[PDB]
């Protein structure tokens, strides 16, 4: 039983950490930095849980 | 523009748990529809100079 | 196995499944 | 508003009943078709103003 | 027999729950997907 | 009809009606009541938990001041929604309602408080130039 609990504590940490990449990696991000371009229909999706 | 759509972009690749919508979101599509109108009436008054 | 023939029955291209090896499962 | 208070309202339940019956494949149809329609209908009503 | 039960085996055996608390489905893939 | 002359290449926003499917998800809510099996063993319990600020601790005040031991205090969630709370009154009423479980929220984006234009508004005063009397802009305003 504690080693399963650990493994659900454990991949939580690793979806955290699947998190933080994108939100550093975007919010270090500035105005025509590298890579930016027109994109279409974002605005528009919204996706959430 | 640029910079704020192509920002939303990067954003939007996140996965299953943080993809969700924070005031990040609402604030963005903000931006770009409150810059787009501004190219309009820029490109409008440029026509009757 | 029993468990192997259970994981078979429920993958599939989409077909969601609750069934999971060796940890806890779903509550749905 | 109705389809969305259904959706928790039904999310609700207890452990031996959270399934995903043919309920709520109707009301994410519901959701998808309402949001559908009623972006058509604002393209709509901006064409009319033009 | 009491031994062809014990936790590894059953720790293994699938008809049993052993839910989680996740609702996600995720899907399988085959390799020449 | 004439031979126009434009500086401008940007585009206008329109035509491009996509069939959208993909928010297909089951959402997420905070729930109260849980259910586990503690070991894996021959030993095995069903067992109820309720989680800690939902339901069973109350806002800080003066005259519950100090803490009680006992109670289920969860001060990273009580932390964590205290600076969330800060950063959540910024924001106006309806991108509050956006952050609700069920759906109160009007459709379009705008609000009406907020946009100094008319939603869907059909009056533009268009001058037309002719050579003598006076032009002039801005005639919604």
């Amino acid at each position: 039983s504690d080693r399963s609990a650990q493994h659900e504590l454990e991949k939580d940490l690793s979806d955290k950490q699947a998190a933080l990449r994108i939100d550093d990696k975007c919010q270090h991000l500035r105005n025509t930095s590298e890579g930016v371009s027109y994109f279409r229909g974002v605005e528009r999706v919204d996706a959430t849980v | 523009l640029k910079v704020a759509q192509t920002r939303l972009d990067e954003r939007t690749r996140r996965p299953n748990v943080e993809l969700c919508r924070d005031m990040a979101q609402l604030r963005l599509v903000n931006e770009v529809y409150e810059v787009d109108e501004t190219i309009q009436t820029l490109q409008q008054r440029l026509r009757d100079s | 196995p029993r468990k192997e023939y259970e994981v078979a029955c429920n993958t599939g291209a989409y077909t969601s499944s609750g069934l999971a090896t060796a940890g806890f499962r779903t509550a749905k | 508003s109705i389809a969305t208070d259904n959706l928790q309202c039904r999310e609700r339940r207890q452990h031996p009943d959270l399934v995903r019956d043919y309920v709520e494949v109707e009301l994410l149809k519901e959701t998808e078709l309402i949001r559908n329609i009623q972006e058509l209908l604002k393209r709509t009503i901006g064409q009319a103003v033009d | 027999a009491p031994y062809s039960s014990r936790s590894q085996r059953v720790c293994e055996s699938t008809m049993l729950p052993f839910v989680s608390n996740r609702t996600t489905f995720f899907t399988r893939y085959t390799p020449d997907d | 009809s004439g031979t126009l002359e434009l500086y401008f290449p940007d585009h206008l926003y329109r035509n491009d009606y996509v069939s959208l499917e993909g928010p297909r998800w089951a959402p997420a809510i905070k729930q109260a009541v849980r259910w586990k099996f503690t070991p894996m063993g021959r030993d095995a319990a069903g067992q109820v938990w309720f989680t800690g600020l939902t339901n069973s601790e109350p806002g800080d005040a003066w005259y519950k001041l100090p803490r009680a031991l006992d109670t289920p205090y969860r001060e990273a969630h009580t932390r964590w929604h205290g600076c969330f709370q800060s950063r959540q009154r910024g924001l106006p009423p309806a991108y509050t309602q956006h952050l609700r479980e069920m759906a109160f929220w009007d459709p379009a984006i705008t609000a009406q408080y907020l946009n100094s234009g008319p939603r869907w508004g059909c009056m533009q005063w268009r001058d037309r130039q002719i050579r003598g009397k006076e032009f002039v802009v801005t005639r919604n305003q």
